[PDB]
């Protein structure tokens, strides 16, 4: 869930791993992690009223 | 002599056991290596019959009754002096 | 984990895939790369042909590339593969680096 | 790291200067100090 | 075009390296810097009574 | 003393110090080492176009990497602490001179026998005598009797000195109101230099020692000739 | 705006650069008086006069590198712009309180500049011992103004502590363990535990002192009881402490380079080199009596801390063999900021052995207060901490400005900084064999040759500061705009843009529970 | 004619196990080198000075030099 | 809300290379320019 | 080609042999004539010309492996810079040796280093190694 057209997720691609992988979240089709391609979804909303 | 490592913020299991191999057993490993350096047959005392020593007020109820339970004849004399 | 063998079989399982996409084909050539090792011809075979399956000549070459490259000074490396693939090579009218001239300075 | 071109270049020249004024600022008024050290003393 | 390097690398090379070693060596014969060299095999003792 | 270009330590005068240069020399020998196989292993590393990015396991050299520096450091203490116990040693000291550090000068006292003291400055450049070593000669030396067990009771009537003499082993810091001992063992007579080793203000540079070692009965006079 | 920005800010990037200006400016200071030192030494004679004027000189040289200096860039520069966007946190804990970190610092250092001006300054050397340092030898407000410049200097740093370890606490993604934060990150939590701990008990010390000179008190006057040495050990009991402050962040950063430079994805060992660090904190709190070797003290004291100091080597070795396996099998990148870290590892490793010598109560006594101490401890801060400085400031300079400097240029000043280092520093090895003491304006003839040689190293170091201003106006003159980066799958400070803007994390980073 | 199948797997992992041993020797024989060049002749110039060492004699030539104040 | 991007994010400006030039020499070499200055007037007293 | 800042959040094109196959072509936008062989590229790749191959490796790719990995002359510049600036440094080395320091003590004369020799010798200053030692007391010369 996000407020923009982008944000940035960090993939954690197995348990107690060291190094988290970062990447920019689009709008659009599903991304996967560059590292195990877990599908990830961007899926706007907001907080007006 | 303080201590300075830092909350280890995750998961309890794991911290304690980075700490049980990181800390506990190095230092049981560290200790064991300065009595493994510092262990061996010292020279025993000369035998004085000091009174307030060696007290016998009642036989004990084992072996002769006039020896401790987990006594040493290297190092532990009776009342009237070493054994051998 | 495995042993040599399972390792270049599942590999070219990977890229035998046919709906792999270009994200799978970038992926497992920059995963590969990675490793302590130059694959074994029947590898750059099933990916040089998974480039077919993707209509993109340009990465068939680049390949080609990083073989020559994760030799580093084992000189005799690149020609024996060159030699184990010729056919799948001249099969799909792929041409080496060395031919379009993309070896030179 | 990628860049863009330079948005205002330093020729060589400019460089040239930079390097001249800087070198300047440190090296002249700590020499005026060291010159001097003897008229200190003489107090 | 070929670089900076390819142009001027050995003009900046060969002039360096000469003109550090003319003002260095200069700086250490010419000035009378005393360097206080180990006197064995080089000062003759002279009695001091 | 020190003389010019000198890369390494100044010949020992007494017989712990002897014991430093060799176990020094143990020292070096593994210092000299670790140095050239970690400039060695880097310039390895360095030279291959070879390459091997992916995840890499730790555990099973991180043992080597742990043992081996564990034994190596064994094998320093192991030495260093014996010298350190020889320094302690139930000796028999047959004379103790008690040395007072100044502002910015040394005083000395001998007063098993007799009470005997005096003070001990630096000759200035302007008054050294032909073959005189500039910051280092003192008009009133030490003489001490050489080949024999001396017991040195160190303190200061004022700001801290360190009391030091480089060919012989020694350096014990003045501290005043503490009276810190050491000895002193001269294995050759002749002259042996040293300096103030802390910082006591404007002169630290130049307050130095001389001793004099010479015999007993070359002693015992100049004893005497003081009084 | 101005004022609002940069008086007034609650911006952990704002005030990170406000550290890299004063860290910058200290670093000019603290240039002058170690060339002002090597003026005196470099022939033999009499320069500026006596020990004293010259040790007011080389005790401020020794106070301005550390505690305005390599303090302030290391952890309030690098601290407060990398950490939060390493652990994609919007800004610090206590921004307000960050600020007051920043602007106690140059008060703390125009007390130590009036402390040089006021009487005829405070030359006692920078662990201020008493009975030199009390009210009848250092008479006047000299050394009251150095222990206040220390007051205030502590007060920005336990201050600053108190924010990066409640920062690192507290302030990571839900979904992220300690575990998964960047090596940098773990040394300046580790590095705030240290300071949080040993200034206090330096406070109290230099507090004493005060109380000493001002209040007719007698701590360490023997007259009343007192002992100077009591002073030794409060003052080394932080003293050891403050000098892995100034090492474990060099670690971080130099994690951080060779890992990004040899093109891996993590550092080898990354658990490795939390324990490490977490061990060099621990054992430098038990080690601080290696400094009073010759103060008369029982010797089966003196045989534990020589034992217990050598016992540091082994994680620091662990440490070292990473780095090294970090670099195997990379594709090296043959950067500027590669150049500096490759330097670190090795002249960090001279340094660190020359202090296992140092370990030994045994030599100690004869290397005590010589230049081979000098020598040992400016091939570890003067060739590892400063390494780590230039390294870190090459490689992060597009993020904080957004501009690349010249590589080329940035290498002849790696080049010529090299050489002049270890001419100035290899010498002092050879000084204190022949057993030169430390702190003296003048010299025994035998000395000259090596003091020679150690000064024309002190202005071949000079070329290089010059050189560095230099290239830094180059860069922002030219103003060639960073586009693209790469590794930033695994290196999260530079997803957000060279510079990135005043609000990071507006919106945080998703991370999931697997 | 063919060409033949070479070593294709380990590559980096054969230079090191190679040449880590190399490192061993080098440091080790610099090992050695030390114990000649330095610390056992140290050890050999110690025992040879003070083997035939007559401390008189040396006092005795120092006094007739006119270096002591306690010894005219 | 405070300036975005390159030559925004500090203290000075970067609009002219001169200005600049002129700013960093007085910035560093004010405080190399320190230590001698300080070191003068001590000698300058007694 | 044409990269802007302002995309730091879009995957960018890089040359990089442990990445050789990156997120994005060099070449985004295609002419007519671009059109058509990326047409042509769905066919037989034996019915492209040499020419028509380099051109699209050079859509996909910037540099070649062999162009991204050649080596330069960095280095003279380097280090004949270094040597100008190490030069340089002596230059305020002689001004400072001409104009600040003052004459050196006399316990350096000729005479006095001579006598002061002959003294260190007469008291045999370091006799095991370092001094003394190198000198021949009956042949009264340093040794050979
Ligand atoms: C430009 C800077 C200046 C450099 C200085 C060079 C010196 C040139 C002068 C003439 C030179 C003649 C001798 C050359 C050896 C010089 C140093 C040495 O080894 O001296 C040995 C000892 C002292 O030992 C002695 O006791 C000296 C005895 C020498 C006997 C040999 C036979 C006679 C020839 C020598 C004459 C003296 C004999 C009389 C004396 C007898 C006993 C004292 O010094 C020490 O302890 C120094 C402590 C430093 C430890 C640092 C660790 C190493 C870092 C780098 C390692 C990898 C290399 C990369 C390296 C890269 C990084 C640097
Ligand atoms: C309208 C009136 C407003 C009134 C308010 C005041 C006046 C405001 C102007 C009017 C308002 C309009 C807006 C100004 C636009 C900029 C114009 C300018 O260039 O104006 C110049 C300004 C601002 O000056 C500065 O900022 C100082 C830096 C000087 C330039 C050198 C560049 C450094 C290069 C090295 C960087 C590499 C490392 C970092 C690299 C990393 C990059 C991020 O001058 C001043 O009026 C000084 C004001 C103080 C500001 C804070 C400075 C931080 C102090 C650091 C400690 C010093 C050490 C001593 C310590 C103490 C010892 C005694
Ligand atoms: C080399 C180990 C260094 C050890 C030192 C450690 C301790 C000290 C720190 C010291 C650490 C510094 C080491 C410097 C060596 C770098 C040379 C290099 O590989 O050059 C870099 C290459 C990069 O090449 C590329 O564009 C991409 C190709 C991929 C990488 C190429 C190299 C990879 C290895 C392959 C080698 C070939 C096979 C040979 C096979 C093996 C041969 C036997 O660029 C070029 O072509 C040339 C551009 C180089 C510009 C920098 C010069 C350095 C000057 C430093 C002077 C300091 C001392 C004072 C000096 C001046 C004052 C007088
Ligand atoms: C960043 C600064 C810094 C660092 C990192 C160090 C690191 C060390 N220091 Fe030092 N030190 C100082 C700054 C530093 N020091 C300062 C300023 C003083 C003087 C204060 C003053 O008096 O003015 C001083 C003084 C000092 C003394 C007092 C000397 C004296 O006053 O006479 C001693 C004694 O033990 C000592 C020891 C050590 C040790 C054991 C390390 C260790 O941390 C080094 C460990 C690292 C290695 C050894 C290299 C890596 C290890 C391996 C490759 C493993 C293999 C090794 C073996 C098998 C041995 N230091
Ligand atoms: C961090 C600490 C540090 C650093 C870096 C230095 C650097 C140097 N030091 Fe110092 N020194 C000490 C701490 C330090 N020193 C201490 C603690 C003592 C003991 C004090 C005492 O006795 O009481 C000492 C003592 C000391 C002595 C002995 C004094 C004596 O006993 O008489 C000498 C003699 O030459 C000396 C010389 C030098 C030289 C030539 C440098 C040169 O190597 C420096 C060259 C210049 C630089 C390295 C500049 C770096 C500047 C920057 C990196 C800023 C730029 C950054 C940005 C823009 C972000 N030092
Ligand atoms: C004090 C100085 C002492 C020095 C210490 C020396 C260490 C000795 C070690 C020597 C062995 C060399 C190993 C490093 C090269 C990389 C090895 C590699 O690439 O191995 C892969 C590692 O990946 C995996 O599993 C993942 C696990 C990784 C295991 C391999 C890496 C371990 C070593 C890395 C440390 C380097 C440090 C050197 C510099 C200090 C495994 O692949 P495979 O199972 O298909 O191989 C099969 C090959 N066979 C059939 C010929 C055996
Ligand atoms: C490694 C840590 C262990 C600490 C616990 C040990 C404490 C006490 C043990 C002493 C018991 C013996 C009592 C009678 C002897 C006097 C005390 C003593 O032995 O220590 C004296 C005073 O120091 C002192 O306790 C100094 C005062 C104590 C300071 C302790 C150091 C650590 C402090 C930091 C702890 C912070 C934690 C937070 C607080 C809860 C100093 O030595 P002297 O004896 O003057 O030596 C005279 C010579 O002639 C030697 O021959
Ligand atoms: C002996 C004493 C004399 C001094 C020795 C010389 C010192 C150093 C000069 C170094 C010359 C440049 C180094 C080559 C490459 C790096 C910088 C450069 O030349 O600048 C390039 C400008 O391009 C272009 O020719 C566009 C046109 C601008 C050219 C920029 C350089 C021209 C001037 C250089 C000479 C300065 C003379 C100094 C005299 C005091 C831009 O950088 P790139 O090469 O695109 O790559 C860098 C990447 O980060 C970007 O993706
Ligand atoms: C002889 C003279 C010597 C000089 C001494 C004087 C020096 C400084 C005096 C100035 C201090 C008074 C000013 C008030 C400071 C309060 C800071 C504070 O209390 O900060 C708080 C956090 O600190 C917390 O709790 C935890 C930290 C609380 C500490 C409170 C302040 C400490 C000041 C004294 C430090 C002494 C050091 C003690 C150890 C030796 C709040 O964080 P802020 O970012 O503010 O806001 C964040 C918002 O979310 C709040 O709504
Ligand atoms: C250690 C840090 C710096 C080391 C290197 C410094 C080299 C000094 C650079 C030149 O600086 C000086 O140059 C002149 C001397 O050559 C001085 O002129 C002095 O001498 C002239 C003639 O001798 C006079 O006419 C001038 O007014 C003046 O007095 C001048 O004032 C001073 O700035
Ligand atoms: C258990 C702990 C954390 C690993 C993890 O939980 O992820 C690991 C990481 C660092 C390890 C230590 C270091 O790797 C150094 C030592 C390595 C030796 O082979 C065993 C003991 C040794 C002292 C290790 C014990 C244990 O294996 C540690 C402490
Ligand atoms: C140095 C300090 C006293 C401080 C002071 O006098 O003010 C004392 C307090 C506790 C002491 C330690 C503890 O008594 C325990 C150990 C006892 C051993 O005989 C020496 C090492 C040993 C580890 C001690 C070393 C040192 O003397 C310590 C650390
Ligand atoms: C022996 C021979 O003719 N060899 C060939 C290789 O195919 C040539 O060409
Ligand atoms: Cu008395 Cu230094
Ligand atoms: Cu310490
Ligand atoms: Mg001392
Ligand atoms: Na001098
Ligand atoms: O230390
Ligand atoms: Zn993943």
């Amino acid at each position: 869930p996000s407020i923009t057209n982008k944000r940035i997720v960090g993939c954690i691609c197995e348990e107690d791993n060291s190094t988290v992988i970062w990447f920019w979240l689009h709008k659009g089709e599903a991304q996967r992690c560059p590292s195990c391609g877990t599908h990830y979804k961007l899926v706007p909303h907001q907080l007006a009223h | 002599a303080s201590a300075a490592k830092g909350d280890h913020g995750g998961t309890g299991a794991r911290t304690w056991r980075f700490l049980t191999f990181g800390l506990a057993l190095p230092s049981v490993a560290l200790c064991t290596l300065n009595s493994w350096l510092h262990s061996g047959h010292r020279e025993r005392p000369a035998f004085i019959p000091y009174h307030h020593l060696r007290i016998r007020t009642k036989p004990f109820s084992w072996g002769d009754g006039n020896h401790t339970f987990f006594h040493n004849p290297r190092v532990n004399p009776l009342p009237t002096g070493y054994e051998k | 984990h495995e042993t040599d063998e399972e390792f270049d079989a599942r590999w070219v399982t990977y890229f035998n895939k046919p709906d792999i996409d270009a994200w799978e084909l970038r992926k497992g050539m920059n995963t590969l790369v990675g490793y302590d090792l130059v694959p074994e011809p029947k590898i750059i075979d099933a990916a040089l042909r998974a480039c077919r399956r993707l209509n993109d000549f340009a990465s068939a070459v680049r390949i080609l590339e990083v073989v020559k490259d994760k030799a580093g000074p084992h000189k005799e490396i690149y020609p024996y593969v060159i030699q184990e693939l010729r056919p799948t090579l001249n099969e799909l009218g792929i041409s080496t680096p060395e031919e379009l001239g993309l070896d030179k300075v | 790291i990628t860049a863009k071109p330079a948005k205002t270049p330093t020729s060589p020249k400019e460089q040239a200067i930079g390097l001249s004024v800087t070198f300047l600022s440190f090296l002249l008024p700590a020499g005026w100090v060291l010159y001097h050290l003897d008229n200190y003393k003489k107090s | 075009a070929p670089d900076f390097h390819d142009k001027y690398g050995n003009a900046v090379l060969a002039s360096g390296a000469t003109f550090c070693v003319a003002v260095w060596v200069y700086m250490a014969t010419q000035i009378g810097i005393e360097w206080n060299p180990s006197p064995v095999g080089r000062v003759t003792p002279k009695e001091w009574r | 003393m020190a003389y010019p270009m000198q890369l390494g330590f100044q010949d020992a005068t007494s017989p712990i110090m002897e014991e430093l240069l060799h176990f020094h020399d143990h020292t070096l020998m593994i210092v000299f080492l670790i140095s050239s196989l970690v400039l060695y292993i880097i310039s390895l590393m360095l030279t291959t176009k070879l390459t091997h990015t992916s995840t890499m396991d730790a555990q099973e050299v991180e043992t080597i990497w742990t043992i081996l520096p564990a034994i190596i450091l064994i094998l320093i203490a192991l030495p260093s602490l014996r010298i350190l116990y020889m320094m302690d040693e139930i000796n028999n000291p047959s004379l103790t001179v008690k040395t007072m550090g100044h502002q910015w000068y040394w005083s000395y006292e001998y007063t098993d026998y007799e009470d005997l003291s005096f003070d001990s400055y630096m000759i200035p450049t302007s008054e050294l005598k032909p073959g005189e070593l500039r910051l280092l000669e003192v008009d009133n030396r030490v003489v001490l009797p050489m080949e024999m067990t001396i017991r040195m009771l160190v303190s200061s009537e004022d700001v801290l000195h360190s009391w030091a003499v480089p060919s012989l082993g020694l350096k014990t810091d003045a501290i005043p109101g503490r009276l810190n001992q050491t000895t002193l063992m001269s294995s050759r007579p002749g002259l042996y230099y040293g300096q103030c080793s802390e910082i006591c203000g404007s002169n630290h540079s130049f307050m130095p020692i001389v001793l004099e070692l010479v015999p007993l009965k070359y002693f015992e006079k100049w004893s005497a000739s003081m009084l | 705006m101005f004022i609002n920005r940069w008086l007034f800010s609650t911006n952990h990037k704002d005030i990170g650069t406000l550290y890299l200006l004063f860290g910058a400016w200290a670093g000019m200071v603290g240039t002058a008086l170690s060339l002002l030192i090597r003026a005196e030494l470099g022939q033999p004679g009499t320069l500026l006069g006596d020990d004293q004027i010259y040790n007011v000189v080389v005790t401020a040289h020794a106070f301005v590198m550390i505690f305005f200096m390599v303090m302030p860039i290391m952890i309030g520069g690098f601290g407060n712009w990398l950490v939060p966007l390493m652990i994609g946190a919007p800004d610090m804990a206590f921004p307000r309180m960050n600020n007051m970190s920043f602007w106690l610092l140059p008060p703390s250092f125009l007390l130590l500049l009036a402390s040089s001006m006021v009487e005829a300054g405070a030359g006692t050397g920078w662990t201020v011992y008493p009975p030199l340092a009390g009210n009848l030898a250092h008479a006047g407000a000299s050394v009251d103004l150095t222990i206040f410049s220390l007051h205030l200097a502590g007060v920005s740093s336990i201050l600053g502590a108190i924010n990066f370890i409640t920062t690192i606490i507290n302030m990571k993604p839900p979904a992220m363990s300690q575990y998964q934060t960047p090596l940098f990150v773990w040394s300046v939590m580790i590095t705030a535990v240290l300071l949080l701990l040993s200034l206090p008990v330096l406070a109290a010390g230099i507090t004493m002192l005060l109380t000493d000179r001002n209040l007719n008190t007698t701590f360490f006057d023997p007259a009343g009881g007192g002992d100077p040495i009591l002073y030794q050990h409060l003052f080394w009991f932080f003293g050891h402490p403050e000098v892995y402050i100034l090492i474990l962040p060099g670690f971080g950063m130099i994690s951080h380079i060779v890992t990004y430079y040899s093109g891996k994805k993590e550092p080898f060992g990354y658990m490795g080199m939390v324990w490490a660090m977490m061990s060099i904190g621990f054992l430098g709190f038990i080690v601080w009596a290696h400094h009073m070797f010759t103060v008369g003290m029982d010797v089966d004291t003196r045989a534990y801390f020589t034992s217990a100091t050598m016992i540091i080597a082994i994680p620091t070795g662990v440490k070292v063999f990473s780095w090294l396996a970090t670099l195997h099998g990379g594709n090296i990148k043959w950067s500027p900021a590669m150049m500096w870290a490759l330097g670190f590892i090795f002249l960090f490793t001279v340094g660190g052995l020359t202090g296992i010598v140092l370990a030994n109560s045994s030599l100690d006594i004869v290397l005590h207060d010589t230049y081979y101490v000098v020598a040992h401890f400016h091939y570890v801060l003067s060739m590892g901490a400063v390494f780590a400085i230039m390294g870190g400031f090459v490689h992060w300079f597009p993020l904080f400005s957004g501009y690349t400097l010249n590589d080329t240029w940035a290498k002849i000043h790696f080049a010529i900084m090299f050489v002049g280092v270890n001419m100035t520093f290899f010498p002092q090895h050879f000084l204190g064999l022949s057993g030169m003491p430390r702190r003296y304006s003048d010299y025994p003839d035998a000395y000259t040759m090596w003091n020679t040689i150690s000064s024309m190293g002190s202005f071949i170091s000079l070329t290089a500061v010059m050189l560095m201003v230099f290239i830094i106006w180059e860069a922002f003159a030219s103003k060639r705009e960073v586009l693209t980066v790469d590794l930033t799958t695994t290196n999260l400070e530079w997803l957000n843009g060279c510079p990135p803007p005043y609000h990071t994390f507006e919106e945080p980073t998703y991370v999931n529970l697997k | 004619t063919a060409l033949a199948k070479p070593q294709m797997r380990g590559l980096l992992a054969r230079r090191l196990r190679f040449h880590i041993v190399g490192a061993f020797m080098v440091s080790l024989g610099f090992a050695t080198f030390y114990k000649f060049a330095v610390a056992e002749k140290r050890k050999k110039a110690y025992a040879d000075f003070y083997r035939n060492y007559d401390s008189m004699k040396d006092f005795e030539e120092m006094r007739k030099a006119g270096i002591f104040q306690s010894a005219k | 809300h405070y300036e975005e991007g390159p030559g925004k994010n500090i203290p000075f400006s970067v609009e002219n290379k001169w200005r600049l030039l002129a700013m960093m020499t007085l910035f560093f070499g004010s405080g190399f320019a320190a230590p001698f200055f300080i070191v003068r007037h001590q000698l300058l007293k007694k | 080609s044409v990269v802007k800042s302002e995309d730091y959040a879009l995957p960018s094109y890089v040359d990089r042999r442990d990445y050789p196959l990156p997120d994005v072509a060099h070449v985004k936008n295609l002419s007519a004539s671009q059109k058509a062989l990326k047409e042509k590229e769905k066919a037989s790749w034996s019915s492209l010309s040499i020419d028509e191959k380099v051109e699209l490796y050079r859509l996909k790719f910037k540099e070649s492996f062999a162009e991204m990995n050649r080596s330069t002359n960095e280095w003279k510049t380097v280090v004949g810079a270094a040597m100008f600036f190490i030069g340089f440094t002596a230059l305020l080395l002689i001004w400072e040796k001409h104009y600040v320091y003052g004459p050196i003590p006399h316990t350096f004369e000729e005479e006095w280093v001579a006598k002061q020799t002959k003294r260190m010798l007469d008291m045999k200053v370091a006799p095991i190694q370092g001094f003394s030692a190198k000198w021949d007391y009956d042949k009264n010369e340093w040794k050979k």
